[PDB]
């Protein structure tokens, strides 16, 4: 059975790969150099030589602790890129290294701050972008946002090999050489995105203290979402710790997971969001009593705009329609997932834009 | 060889039943073995009694359990459905499914007409296209069951009697001669004969008028009475218009409206009903209330 | 133990179909115990470990799995390794999986020893209670109470610590989740901590602002209870259920009548003499229906339950009169609810008070215009049954029998219909043939076929009670009749009801008596009969002897397989194959 059953744990991984022919490459690379020093500017070619996309190059430069100076050495940078080689078996455990705070093993939002710094500095579609600016650190936090929105599937705040490998991530990453309109990568980089999104936060934070607050939200679409799901952001049932709970204020990322949230309420990540911000006594069920106490208030507005409300128990025979319940009488978080109609679900109980 | 598909196909109807939606190429199987039964049906189709007529249903699949459990389970009931399977209800899929699977299972046991919604036009709008875009990664499904809908027959004629119908009658027909002469085999027009066979509506107003819904025109008792009268019929059956009581008598008998969707979109509040035709064509109607959940 | 397929196993357990995953999972148990104590630690555990699976179905599967797994990881020594893996579990998004995280490390708890439930185990709750997500400060309040027995006095306080704090979280989710298990936490507490601790945080989640909190507070009373002597009760509890009583919020008030008979078991006879009834008469008139209803419906169980000394005489000055008040209640749920318990009163009162006090109670609901109440009554006399004679009632159960069973309302009908065989058995066959019998009949050609099928079963039923021969005597002449019925769906009937029939009526009655009828009407003009006697033969069949299968029945099933009608020649086809006569 230690022959019947071989080894099927891998602490690193498995994988075959010529380090040393990629040293050399990297090795020649630095040749064309003077001192054979790579500065920012040099870096396109030693990504390439590395055998990476042309983007990965803020990463490896800073990396190799190329910015602290301005330029990094050949000793240097290959004494690093051969451990992440030796130890590194594929792109996702790779970049993690990379971008990585030591021991970690994980990433965290502001390690990703050195990606996109430069692709913000390079990228032909951000040339605009380049000063140090209000718009150029808004976009990098937004980005981010997105990043994890997407990628880190488990809310902790640490973004882990296996959910990269599993993201689309990295594949955007090497689209971005090939695709000069940024806005054509409309999954994490598009600009035109990020535009709006600041655009919806910057006209409710009119004190502009890049934090905003219950009212503030209220505003939001002409207060399109019903106070008690407003005040429900500030529960503590989508941002992490005490602050938020405290102050009744969240800050601009909070406010990207809510706006991308708002936009689109099919997703995985969404539906999490919305559930969360329902599941008003966290059991992990929506109760009667739970749908009641947000379906009241559609109903008054409802009222306030001449409409027929459809009366809840009608509502709820409707709804329990709509979503398939494994076990009657109790709707969770992963019925609402199967039906493909959870967001008609959550407007039904907390929003009014139709019409 | 032919057993082996017999019980294949009970249990997709099993399946149906505990409202399960057979899968993209299942669903293909049995469109291609329906217009080979329907292709073979007339735009008039003779039935026999004794049957039990029904109509408008739009996707509510758990009141079409409730109508079997009211009406009885086929094969052991006859059946005779006037369309309108699909759109507004979220089981648009499992509903039409269990019918046409019902048709192929059993020729002589079921008869189902063309309603206004069994169109590529309207299903587009009134919600059966999204239906199968969710449920099946793309749009087959739909365009094997609009295919499907094209072979379904216009009209039916219970014992040479009882003329049934989805919608009314048509200023461009006098005859069921004149309606076996159509060509069925289309996407429903915006505007003729075909079209008005199941968009037309029962009237107070006299002779014929246009219909208030953008197709087809209206009708007075004096025409159903010439109609009936010209071509030897008792009554015409037909559904497509909500009535609160579930079936509604008119021109002086001469006209029944059946629908069949209770609490039509959760809103309406009407009843369904059916007419049962017993053995000797004699008529009968049982009224019932949206299942509970 | 063939290696291979284990292996297999292995590897499907990162596979695409959700449906391999899971076996494999379900499988860890036989995985373990082939690759042997050493391994599963080393590999398999890190392996499962660094899975992720979006899929509910598996990651309990998971959770259930890691709960058993101490011995296949080498025993009590080596347990504190499965900690790993029910973290990140108690940490997922989803609640059913968070739950059944915990209830696998709280049956791992007893594994570990003292000393490792200090160096492992406490470090683990203290994360989930620091957690950042309330989710995860959620689970930590499952875990106290499993290890806080056996550790140190010095590691006991930090429990007590982490757990007020968890109290007092600035998030109500957490509250709740507290609220949850404070009683559970307070029965392994010591008692002085239980006074000093436990109440004060007893008290202000009974008073917190979220009711979702304060409702969870009334069991907790009971568990406070059932752990204190009754000489501190009234100090410590009950000002806190006192005040849960006329609580603003009826969701509160629900709980306390919900939880009330526990409460009296656990409060003691003489508080519950004192204090108890007279809180029982609020609930009993409140200004919400649903408490009311909840009230209503422990009637009985309270009642039995106070000490026979005081029992007679408050039932009667206090407690019926208010029930005077609910049998003409406005709402229909409240009556019902009484309806349903109301008579398992009259044991408790002697049938002296119950002909005087309670038999006018009982009449008044049985002509109740709300069916769902006549219903709950009908159904629910076999207390009363026998200490009064049902013999008595008779003569009153029967209009309002007759009411339902003609009602118009198809459900109203299937619900009597469902409850005929007991009413038939507590008035015995006599009265059955005399006055039900028709009404049976009147149900096989009812207009809603949901009937007739509830109808044609309800007589095997009946069989069942009164045997083959009053079945002959009785009712099948009339079930063979209908068989001349001119509408099909009542000729029907007739062979659905000897397809019943015939497994409770014996080959005798079978072959004389219903055989003859099913081959005649392979003659009826409609095909919907002829192929439902191809059926009806398949299922009868078996109860017949091989001689009349060979020379009646086969004649008949080769006839209907040359029919002109297309269902009739398959079912016949179908009854000549299972019958072994092809
Ligand atoms: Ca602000
Ligand atoms: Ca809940
Ligand atoms: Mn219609
Ligand atoms: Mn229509």
């Amino acid at each position: 059975s230690s022959q019947s059953i071989p080894t099927f744990y891998f602490p690193r991984g498995r994988p075959s790969v010529n380090v040393d022919a990629v040293i050399s490459k990297i090795e020649s690379t630095f040749a064309r150099f003077p001192h054979e020093r790579a500065t920012m500017d040099d870096m396109g070619l030693v990504a390439k030589a590395c055998g990476c996309p042309l983007y990965w190059k803020g990463p490896l430069f800073y990396g190799a602790g190329g910015e602290r100076t301005g330029s990094v050495s050949v000793h240097k940078f290959v004494a690093m890129w051969r451990k992440i080689l030796q130890n590194c078996h594929d792109d996702a455990a790779k970049f993690v290294h990379l971008l990585m705070s030591p021991g970690c093993n994980y990433l965290v939002q502001e390690d990703f701050v050195p990606f996109l710094q430069d692709v913000v500095n390079t990228h032909p579609g951000l040339s605009f972008l380049k000063e140090a600016s209000e718009f150029h650190s808004r976009y990098i936090t937004t980005v981010i946002q997105r990043i994890f929105y997407a990628v880190n599937r488990s809310w902790s705040g640490r973004i882990t090999c296996a959910e990269l490998r599993r993201s689309s991530f990295l594949q955007n990453v090497a689209l971005l050489e090939e695709e000069a309109d940024i806005n054509q990568l409309t999954e994490f980089f598009s600009y035109e995105h990020f535009y709006v999104i600041y655009c919806k936060f910057w006209e409710l934070d009119t004190d502009h203290d890049l934090l905003i607050d219950a009212d503030d939200l209220a505003r939001h679409n002409d207060h399109a979402l019903s106070t008690k799901m407003i005040d429900r952001i500030f529960s503590g049932a989508v941002t992490r710790g005490r602050k938020v709970q405290k102050e009744g204020k969240i800050s601009y990322a909070d406010f990207v997971w809510f706006l991308i949230s708002e936009e689109d309420k099919k997703t995985p990540t969404s539906i999490e969001y919305w559930f969360r911000c329902m599941d008003l006594d966290g059991d992990g069920a929506l109760s009667m009593f739970e749908l009641e106490y947000f379906y009241e208030e559609q109903c008054r507005r409802l009222d306030s705009m001449a409409i027929e409300a459809l009366p809840f128990q009608d509502c709820l025979c409707q709804m329990l329609d709509l979503v398939k319940p494994r076990t009657e009488g109790k709707i969770t978080l992963q019925d609402l997932k199967r039906c493909k109609l959870a967001n008609v679900f959550f407007d039904t109980f907390f929003n009014i834009e139709k019409y | 060889d032919e057993k082996v598909f017999t019980k294949e196909l009970d249990q997709w109807i099993e399946q149906l039943n505990e409202c399960k939606q057979l899968s993209e190429s299942q669903v293909k199987s049995l469109c291609e073995k329906a217009k080979e039964i329907l292709t073979k049906e007339s735009n008039v189709q003779e039935v026999r009694c004794p049957v039990t007529v029904c109509g408008d249903v739009h996707g509510q699949f758990h009141d079409l359990m409730e109508l079997f459990r009211i009406g009885g389970k086929s094969p052991d009931t006859n059946y005779l459905f006037m369309g309108d399977y699909v759109d507004r209800g979220y089981y648009s899929v499992e509903t039409v499914t269990l019918l046409v699977a019902l048709k192929v299972r059993y020729r002589e046991r079921i008869t189902i007409l063309r309603g206004n919604h069994e169109s590529r036009q309207i299903t587009q709008v009134y919600g059966f296209y999204d239906e199968c875009l969710r449920k099946y990664g793309n749009a087959n499904v739909w365009k094997y069951f609009t295919d499907l809908f094209d072979y379904l027959p216009l009209t039916a004629l219970v014992d040479g009697q009882i003329f049934c119908l989805h919608g009314g009658l048509s200023p461009s027909i006098d005859t069921l001669d004149h309606i076996r002469a159509l060509d069925r085999l289309q996407e429903v027009p915006h505007e003729g004969p075909m079209c008005d066979l199941l968009w037309s509506d029962p009237d107070d107003r006299g002779g014929w008028g246009i219909s208030p819904r953008g197709a087809g025109y209206t009708f007075g008792q004096d025409i159903s009475e010439t109609f009936n009268h010209a071509n030897g019929l008792t009554l015409v059956s037909r559904a497509h218009q909500l009535v609160m009581e579930g079936y509604n008598w008119c021109h002086d008998r001469n006209v029944v409206t059946i629908f069949s969707a209770p609490n039509y979109c959760y809103r309406c509040g009407n009843q369904a009903a059916i007419m049962e035709l017993d053995d000797t064509l004699k008529y009968s109607f049982l009224q019932f209330d949206p299942a509970p959940r | 133990m063939s290696l291979y397929p284990i292996a297999v196993l292995i590897d499907e357990l990162r596979n695409e179909d959700v449906q391999l995953r899971l076996n494999s999972i379900k499988k860890l148990s036989t995985i373990a115990l082939a690759l042997g104590v050493e391994r599963t630690r080393s590999e398999l555990l890190p392996f499962l470990t660094d899975t992720i699976y979006d899929e509910d179905e598996v990651l309990l599967a998971l959770a259930e799995q890691l709960g058993t797994f101490t011995t296949l990881v080498g025993g009590p020594e080596y347990v504190h390794c499965l900690l790993p893996p029910l973290e990140s579990l108690a940490t997922v998004e989803e609640t059913v999986v968070r739950d059944k995280a915990v209830e696998s490390l709280r049956a791992i708890s007893h594994e570990h020893s003292p000393s490792d439930l200090e160096a492992h185990f406490v470090p683990l709750v203290k994360r989930l209670a620091g957690g950042d997500w309330f989710t995860s400060r959620t689970s930590a309040c499952g875990l106290f109470s499993v290890c806080y027995p056996r550790v140190s006095s010095a590691v006991k306080a930090e429990l007590r610590q982490y757990f007020r704090n968890l109290c007092s979280d600035d998030t109500p989710m957490v509250r709740r989740a507290a609220a949850s298990k404070l009683g559970e936490f307070a029965k392994v507490l010591e008692l002085d901590n239980v006074k000093s601790e436990i109440i004060p945080m007893f008290s202000n989640l009974a008073s917190d602002e979220q009711d979702s909190v304060r409702l969870l507070a009334v069991e907790a009373c009971v568990n406070i209870a059932q752990l204190l002597p009754q000489e501190d009760l009234e100090a410590l509890v009950m000002p806190t259920l006192r005040q849960a009583a006329e609580d603003k919020s009826w969701r509160v008030r629900y709980m306390v009548a919900d939880k009330f008979t526990e409460l009296q078991k656990a409060v003691g006879p003489e508080i519950t003499k004192t204090d108890l009834v007279p809180a029982f008469q609020n609930l009993m008139k409140d200004c919400e229906a649903e408490v009311r209803a909840a009230a209503s419906h422990k009637v009985k169980e309270f009642c039995e339950n106070l000490s026979a000394d005081c029992r007679e005489n408050v039932i009667m000055s206090q407690i019926l009169p208010c029930i005077k008040e609910l049998v003409s209640d406005a709402n229909q749920h409240v009556k019902s609810a009484l309806a349903s318990v109301i008579m398992g009163l009259s044991p408790i009162l002697g049938k002296d008070n119950t002909i005087e006090h309670l038999l006018p109670l009982f009449l008044a609901q049985l002509k109740d215009e709300c069916p769902e109440v006549r219903l709950n009554i009908i159904s629910n006399l076999d207390c009363v049954n026998e200490v009064i004679g049902i013999r008595q009632l008779s003569q009153s159960l029967l209009p309002a029998i007759v009411e339902l069973a003609e009602d118009a309302k198809w459900r109203v009908r299937l619900a009597i219909i469902e409850y005929m065989p007991l009413l038939a058995g507590q008035l015995g066959v006599e009265f059955f043939d005399e006055k039900l019998n028709s009404l049976c009949m009147a149900w096989l050609v009812d207009h809603v076929y949901a009937i007739r099928e509830a109808a044609t079963s309800n007589l095997k039923k009946l069989v069942e009670k009164f045997g083959k021969e009053w079945a002959h005597a009785t009712i099948i002449p009339k079930v063979l009749a209908m068989s001349g019925d001119p509408n099909y769906l009542h000729r029907m009937t007739t062979l659905f009801c000897i397809n019943v029939l015939s497994e409770v009526c014996g080959q005798d009655i079978t072959t004389k008596h219903m055989l003859p009828t099913v081959l005649r009407m392979a003659g009826d003009p409609v095909a919907n009969v002829r192929f439902n006697v191809a059926k009806s033969l398949q299922k009868i069949g078996p109860i017949l002897d091989n001689s009349t299968l060979q020379s009646e029945v086969k004649p008949i099933l080769e006839k209907l397989t040359q029919d002109q009608d297309v269902d009739v020649k398959y079912f016949a086809q179908e009854a000549l194959t299972v019958l072994s006569l092809a």
